């Protein structure tokens, strides 16, 4: 999950050569989806990805406190003296045949958090195992080997 | 085989409506008096203005249905050696508007191509898998 | 000048101050 | 970094939770939408501190 | 349990051949072959080089499920030629292609 | 850690409704969802 | 699970390391979506069984909800996005990337279509190669308005023995709509078969997004210098509304009709204006936006949001609200202590100017809050009622 | 020729050029062959005897596995699969030894520079730790204070980036080609004019300016690559493309080879 | 914890670059935006690395074995 | 006008066009006894119920 | 903070200026020991303290220097003037009113207000480190994350939750987009 | 109600599910462990003896 | 427009 409710899981990893890569070699580590954004309009987690891409060329912090005068302008005039374009967009290649994306990508870094809810804590199966002893029907929890 | 119909086309005006690869046509013909198209161009392949006097063809075949496509081999003898523009589609509606002014619709893989004239020109053409050849 | 009215980016060293004397769970301890 | 507030009960760690409750030795005056004779109420629950 | 081994990620299985020359159905003188143990980077330039060959009437390849080493080749060659050969002339083209290129690349290298 | 230190509960007019008066006591946005929301606050 | 549909039988295809995978188009009768939502799986354990799963409960089977007559489930997702600008008529496609896609269709015939243009630079267009996925024979229509045989905006649908003729794929067409073509496959060659469209559709579709890409950015959100500050002009035409409506109020001017208060009827306009400012400062955004902002393009394809939320995000949050009302004096006349006592003006009984863009102030972030958190409660609350009556 | 090679720049482990008259497809076939299918040497069994530090054991194993070391003759070693050894030998893989001990009463850092070959080398160039910092110490494996201490062994084997990113002989490759869109296969995102918006490339200069003005050469196709490897350090730049094109060259080689079956 | 080895996205070797950092800001008093400049991080998949890397096994060691 | 109802009539006729390729600006070799007829006996088939009392 | 509305200034403004403000970071700064503390502002009486029912009487005016003087960029948050005149407090920061969780949200006022919920939900639940004396707690199950990093977009507050120290999670490099359908 | 109206069953399991486009629409993706534990009986005849013999 | 750390020495200054 980001830092702004958009919790979601992994769906495939995809190798270092098969990801999308910039003009730079630069393969972002992880993708998400842009249906996400419109429903829920979080668009926080737009921000945040593009102050901190100013922030790791930079070297600064993003101040990113609530209630400050920081405008979307500030952080994108910035990013544009940097030598990339002003709204966070990139040009990107396909990793299968090398050919430039008809379209542009958004992209930077953004705060990513791993939570307590590992498939392998979540998965199981039953064929026969063992039963209650009040009712015999088959006993609850994984751990104890639940039905 | 034949050309199915021909005629030398002015565009009586030119939309480049909405869009970055395709416009509209208003091709009115010199010829007769009452053969008005409505065509949609490529402008990339073709780039168009205002009065342009184009030649209009149909071409049901370029031989000088079950034909899985091929690209050409050299100089073969197919139409549009002497045209410049070519689009393979298939008509969809034909229309009777009016007395024997005759007018069809064609659509080339979402390009539409809108025709009307007498009857005694268009009775050769029947909703034929038609080609389209333009030149000048 | 030191009689000068203060900014909003002052208040932070307030609220360091705050902290300091403080921390977060006072109530707690208190 | 660890910043107490919590007990240790046998070994485990234990936190007391904040408990909300309405004021003591305050008035407070109430209607009553049901059909009950009493049409308001100036409920007080006194207490001695 | 599933996970393999890797040897037998990019060298062949036993057994079976690296590739699975199949004959069609839909088109004559045409053909698919299962390359096993690759993917795209050995894929995407087969298919290209072929595209070069006038005779060949129909090239393409896809990748069928991300999780292995597989993709399938679909082949369609002008009548009178054998796509196991039409394929043999592309391969023949991109190694002295590369091996040309590594001669050129050493040259400028080797110039420093 | 410091949230779980920082939580205020309540047994069951309406509580689950934010009040004007909580501004700047409780936190308007960390509430648990579900059974529990608007009972639990915290500060 | 409160479906028919909420159990379906399935085929079973082993795969590698321990998820549950499934085709995207089925997400939706099971309201299911991979925020770690878990789903449980049954084996039948005799051949009885195996044929009333297989016979009943078929996943095609159920393509037709009976609960609506309308199908329960269609290409929704980016797919539907992708499928949008796969079918404009700008759109094209090279031979050389025409051969993979065609080869993604798993029962192509083995034939190439003759391209839609030639001389120079064969080239093809999206419609007549998504009509390869679409099987023979099919045919339908759809006449919006400004529909014509011309199509000048290319509203509309048009099919004819399976070959796109003119009109924009999108959802309301392949989407879950009672008249839409995944409708027709079912009833004209069965369900078994709109399986097998599912399957051809996606996998093209998918396989040309993926070489065509597509995102979303903050640029997506962005108005125009002149649409702002229009805007702004919208929002203080608004204010002006409220302004002579108060007064007229403290005049006693003011005349409720029969059947509410004057106060009644004074929040009445008063909402009522608020809410039509937000809409007519929300119809200045997606009338302006580019055809290129993805967002006004997810909202064409009608994959995701709404005009709602793009109005929100670039224009005004518009005015919050409790119980259906504004937010009523917590305090003594006050909404906050922030303000003075009797402030009825928007900002202090709760409305937001500002939007998502730009952020909010903390007195109207304070409000957004508990608007947002009225929802939770009542979310929580249809949960417990709904459930139960359900039963 | 077939297809020309330019250099422009090159750096001890940096090199810039541009590639030309070359299908695209090559061009990027032949950048997923540096990135990942290149034979390489990287540590990769440990087997930890004493361990006191502050950090866990496969933690630091982890670590170890991603130190490169010299890797130059990398061919005159064979698969760890290939051998019929005992789980290793001279002529599979290297061992490799570390003890670290806590003497100073301020912290004793450990560095890569403290791996010591324990096998016969051959003579190999391989094995060597790289040590790309100036200042002669290693990348910064572990830190110990007085009384904890350190005592493996690993072990180096043949691996191939595409099993595991250790084995990674080259890192970030820039790569681009047609700088200005001419060829028109990107639709430039903008507000009001692409152009006042979207920076123009580092090569745009290197190719002539987009002379507007003229009709879209839709027959043209795509050469003029400006690629740029940046290797790691396990092997020089110049082996890395090198290296390269000679494992692409084998695969389909493979399949010629494999073709002659019948 | 301490020094990731080669940042995730590009894979430079980074470890051997901290104390050089470090050596930078408590003599030189460089800004590290600068500092990495002189550093050598010129690209930002690593620039990220050092700029929010947290030296937690200092506090570590703070325990006595 | 609009009002669900069992199987589409609009759809079967597009079909029969598109199955049997009408040739327009022709005469329908068709005849006026059998239209009217052939609805009248039709509208007998459509059994919802099988039974054989008048109740049925 | 405590607004004097009296002043010779002309003008309602605060009892604390830079003089305090230079004395309260000289404090900070030591680490000659003075240690000018917070109780010396409410010694000094500058600060004050408020419950609910206090501020049922009291006029809060939201930044001092925004609104306690008297009397453009679109891009920043449209807000309300200072035409009132007769304040008694100013709030110290207005970004002060969120919670723990809460807190560590960037730009929360950029953001869906529920979506702030669950962000505070699941931040309870964030893998990380929680304790630096981890290796000596025999605790069960616990989480540790191997290279944990600062967040690049912190907050001010931030720093006051050690979060700079005990981070968790890491600033992963992300592109939005619709690449493989998975 | 919990134990008549619903009870628990043996040969099921629960996970966590994930999107993948290139399924067909009625197919789901199993996890080659659960196939490994779960199972399903069959009967020995002559048309599959050979085939669940090799199982065996 | 963003964090802050080298202001310290001005105290210095001041002082
Ligand atoms: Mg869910
Ligand atoms: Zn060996
Ligand atoms: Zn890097």
């Amino acid at each position: 999950a980001s830092r702004h409710g958009q919790k979601g899981t992994i769906g495939i990893t995809y190798r270092r050569e098969d990801m999308p890569f910039t003009a730079e070699g630069i393969v972002p580590d992880l993708i998400i989806n842009p249906h996400a954004i419109p429903s829920r309009m979080t668009v926080a987690h737009l921000i945040e990805c593009l102050l901190s891409k100013v922030a790791a060329l930079s070297g600064n912090e993003g101040d990113a406190s609530p209630f400050t005068d920081i405008t979307v302008e500030g952080i994108s005039k910035l990013l544009r003296e940097h030598g990339y374009q002003s709204r966070g967009f990139e040009v990107m290649y396909n990793g299968h045949t090398g050919k430039k994306l008809m379209a542009q990508i958004f992209f930077g870094p953004t705060y990513y958090q791993r939570l307590r809810h590992m498939v392998d804590d979540k998965i199981h199966a039953r064929a026969r195992g063992p039963m209650q002893v009040l009712t015999r029907q088959p006993v609850e929890g994984r751990s104890r080997d639940g039905g | 085989s034949n050309t199915l119909f021909d005629d030398i086309f002015q565009v009586s005006e030119v939309d480049p409506g909405r869009y970055n690869k395709v416009c509209r046509i208003e091709a009115a013909s010199t010829t007769q008096d009452q053969c008005k198209l409505t065509l949609d161009i490529n402008v990339e392949l073709f780039p168009v203005a205002a009065q342009d006097s184009l030649t209009v063809t149909i071409a049901s075949s370029l031989n000088l249905a079950t034909r899985s496509w091929r690209p050409p081999q050299a100089g073969d003898r197919s139409l549009a050696d002497d045209y410049d523009y070519v689009m393979y589609g298939t008509a969809y509606k034909f229309e009777e508007v009016s007395k024997d002014l005759i007018a069809v619709y064609y659509s080339f893989g979402g390009l539409l191509m809108r025709l009307e004239g007498n009857y005694r020109n268009l009775n050769n053409l029947k909703q034929e898998n038609a080609y389209l050849l333009i030149r000048r | 000048d030191e009689s000068a009215p203060i900014t909003a980016e002052d208040s932070w060293a307030v609220i360091s101050a705050f902290f300091r004397e403080k921390g977060l769970v006072s109530q707690q301890l208190d | 970094f660890d910043m107490g507030g919590y007990f240790i009960i046998n070994g485990s760690e234990k936190v007391l939770i904040a408990q909300e409750r309405s004021a003591g030795n305050i008035v407070q005056v109430f209607k009553k939408a049901a059909p009950s004779p009493i049409s308001h109420v100036a409920e007080i629950r006194s207490a001695l501190e | 349990m599933n996970a393999p081994d890797r040897f037998e990620l990019f060298l062949l299985g036993e057994g079976e051949s690296k590739l699975k020359i199949d004959p069609d159905t839909k088109a004559p003188n045409a053909v698919v072959i299962t390359f096993e143990k690759e993917d795209h980077t050995l894929g995407n330039l087969i298919r290209a080089e072929l595209l070069n060959d006038r005779k060949v009437l129909f090239a393409a390849y896809k990748v069928e499920h991300p999780f292995f080493a597989r993709f399938k080749l679909r082949i369609q060659t002008t009548e009178g030629y054998d796509p196991k050969d039409a394929l043999k002339n592309a391969c023949n083209s991109i190694i002295n292609k590369l091996g040309a290129l590594k001669t050129n690349f050493e040259t400028e290298w080797n110039l420093q | 850690t410091l949230s779980h230190l920082r939580r205020t509960n309540t047994p069951i007019a309406k509580p689950r409704q934010l009040h004007n008066t909580h501004w700047g006591l409780v936190c308007p946005a960390e509430t648990p969802e579900g059974q529990a929301c608007g009972l639990v606050k915290n500060l | 699970s409160l479906h028919k549909m909420s159990m379906m039988a399935h085929r079973v295809k082993v795969i590698p390391y321990s998820t549950f995978r499934l085709n995207l188009s089925v997400t939706s009768p099971y309201n299911a979506d991979f925020d770690g939502d878990e789903m449980n799986l049954h084996v039948p354990q005799s051949e009885e069984t195996r044929a009333e799963l297989s016979q009943l409960c078929a996943v095609p089977l159920q393509i037709v909800s009976p609960q609506s007559n309308k199908p329960c489930m269609g290409i929704v997702q980016d797919t539907l996005c992708g499928i949008r600008k796969l079918t404009l008529r700008d759109t094209f496609i090279e031979l050389d990337q025409v051969l993979n896609m065609l080869y993604w269709v798993p029962d192509w015939d083995g034939v190439i279509p003759t391209p839609a243009i030639i001389k120079p630079k064969p080239l093809w267009s999206g419609k007549q190669i998504l009509s390869v996925a679409i099987p023979n024979g099919i045919h339908l229509q759809r006449f919006d308005e400004g529909t014509t045989l011309l199509s000048p905006k290319d509203n509309g649908m048009l099919i004819i023995d399976g070959q796109i003729i003119f009109g924009v794929v999108e959802k309301k067409t392949v989407g879950s709509s009672n008249g839409g073509l995944i409708h027709v496959v079912t009833r004209e060659k069965g369900p078994q078969v709109c399986a097998k469209l599912f399957g051809n559709i996606q996998k093209v579709v998918n396989f040309w997004l993926l070489h065509n890409g597509f995102s979303t950015g903050i640029g997506d959100t962005i108005a125009d210098g002149p649409t702002m500050r229009e805007i702004t002009e919208t929002i203080a035409e608004a204010k002006k509304k409220v302004l002579d409506v108060t007064k007229e109020a403290q005049a006693n001017l003011l005349t409720a009709k029969h059947g509410m208060t004057l106060r009644e009827s004074f929040e009445d306009n008063v909402v009522r204006f608020l809410n039509e400012a937000r809409d007519k400062a929300g119809r200045l955004a997606e009338v302006n936006l580019k055809d290129l902002n993805n967002v006004k393009q997810m909202v064409m394809a009608g994959s995701k949001g709404s005009f709602i939320n793009i109005a929100q995000m670039s224009a005004c949050v518009g005015q919050q609200s409790v119980e259906g009302k504004r937010i009523a004096f917590g305090f003594v006349d006050r909404t906050l202590p922030h303000f003075s006592k009797d402030d009825y003006s928007p900002e202090s009984k709760g409305f937001v100017e500002n939007s998502y863009l730009r952020g909010l102030t903390p007195q109207e972030f304070f409000f957004h809050a508990m608007g947002g958190r009225e929802g939770l409660i009542d979310t929580a609350v249809k949960t417990a009622e709904t459930g139960y009556i359900q039963r | 020729e077939g297809p020309q090679v330019k250099i422009r720049e090159a750096s001890k482990d940096n090199v810039d050029f541009i590639l030309s008259n070359v299908d695209l497809a090559m061009a990027n076939s032949l950048r997923r062959v540096m990135i990942a299918e290149i034979p390489t040497l990287a540590i990769d069994s440990v087997e930890v005897e004493t361990n006191t530090t502050v950090l866990a054991d496969e933690f630091i194993a982890h670590r170890l596995g991603l130190i490169p070391l010299q890797s130059m003759d990398i061919e005159q070693l064979e698969y760890s699969r290939d051998c019929f050894c005992e789980d290793h030998c001279d002529k599979c893989s290297v061992v490799l030894t570390l003890q670290a001990f806590g003497e100073s009463e301020s912290t004793t850092n450990v560095y890569s520079k403290d791996l010591v070959i324990v096998s016969n080398l051959m003579g190999r160039n391989i094995g060597h730790p790289i040590i790309q910092d100036k200042e002669g110490n290693g990348v910064l494996i572990c830190k110990l204070r007085k009384g904890q201490e350190l005592k493996l062994t690993c072990v180096a084997k043949k691996g191939i980036a595409k099993e595991h990113a250790k084995w990674g002989p080259a890192a970030a490759i820039e790569f681009e080609y047609d700088p200005w869109n001419k060829l028109k296969h990107t639709d430039y995102w903008y507000e009001q004019d692409s152009a006042k918006e979207w920076p123009q490339s580092k090569n745009c200069e290197y190719e002539d300016p987009p002379n507007e003005g003229d009709p879209f050469d839709y027959k043209a196709q795509a050469d003029t690559f400006y690629m740029n490897v940046e290797s790691v350090g396990s092997i020089p730049v110049d082996q890395v493309v090198v290296r390269g094109i000679d494992t692409l060259q084998k695969k389909v080689a493979s399949i010629l080879l494999a073709l002659t079956q019948m | 914890m301490i020094v990731p080895v080669r940042c995730f996205s590009c894979g430079k070797v980074v470890g051997d670059k901290w104390e050089s950092y470090l050596n930078l800001l408590q003599e030189d008093e460089l800004d590290e935006g600068t500092a990495l400049s002189r550093l050598g991080l010129k690209r930002y998949c690593c620039r990220r690395m050092i700029l929010t890397h947290v030296d937690l096994i200092e506090k570590f060691l703070r325990y006595n074995p | 006008a609009n009002w669900p109802l069992p199987v589409n009539i609009r759809r079967i006729i597009q079909n029969a066009q598109q199955t049997f390729h009408i040739d327009h600006t022709k005469p329908s070799d068709l005849t006026i006894k059998d239209i009217v007829l052939g609805v009248k006996d039709l509208q007998e088939n459509l059994l919802v119920l099988r039974g054989k009392n008048e109740i049925i | 903070f405590i607004v004097e509305d009296d002043e010779s200034l002309g003008h309602k403004e605060l009892k604390v200026r830079k003089g305090h403000i230079a004395k309260l970071m000289a404090t900070e700064y030591q680490d000659d020991v003075e240690e000018y503390t917070w109780s010396s502002l409410l010694n000094e009486g500058l600060v004050e303290y408020i419950d609910a029912e206090e501020e049922e009487s009291i006029l809060i005016a939201m930044q001092p220097e925004d609104l306690e003087p008297a009397e453009v960029d679109p891009a920043k948050r449209i807000r309300v003037s200072h035409h009132a005149t007769t304040f008694t407090h100013c709030e110290i920061h207005p970004s002060m009113i969120l919670g723990v969780a809460a807190s560590i949200i960037p730009f929360p006022d950029h953001n869906q207000s529920p979506r702030n919920t669950y962000q505070s939900a699941m931040g309870k639940q964030a893998m990380g480190v929680f304790l630096t004396n981890y290796n000596v707690r025999m605790d069960t199950m616990a989480n540790i994350l191997y290279y944990p990093q600062k967040p690049l977009g912190t907050t001010r507050a931030m720093e006051y939750l050690k979060f700079r120290e005990l981070p968790a999670g890491q600033n992963a490099i992300v592109a939005i987009a619709c690449y493989s359908g998975y | 109600r919990g134990n008549l109206m619903g009870k628990r069953v043996d040969f099921s399991a629960r996970t966590v599910i994930s999107g993948d486009p290139n399924l067909e629409l009625d197919q789901v993706g199993v996890p080659k462990s659960i196939a490994k534990t779960l199972t399903y009986p069959e009967v020995v005849t002559p048309y599959n003896i050979d085939r669940l013999t090799q199982l065996v | 427009f963003i964090k802050r750390d080298r202001m310290r020495r001005n105290f210095l200054r001041m002082r």
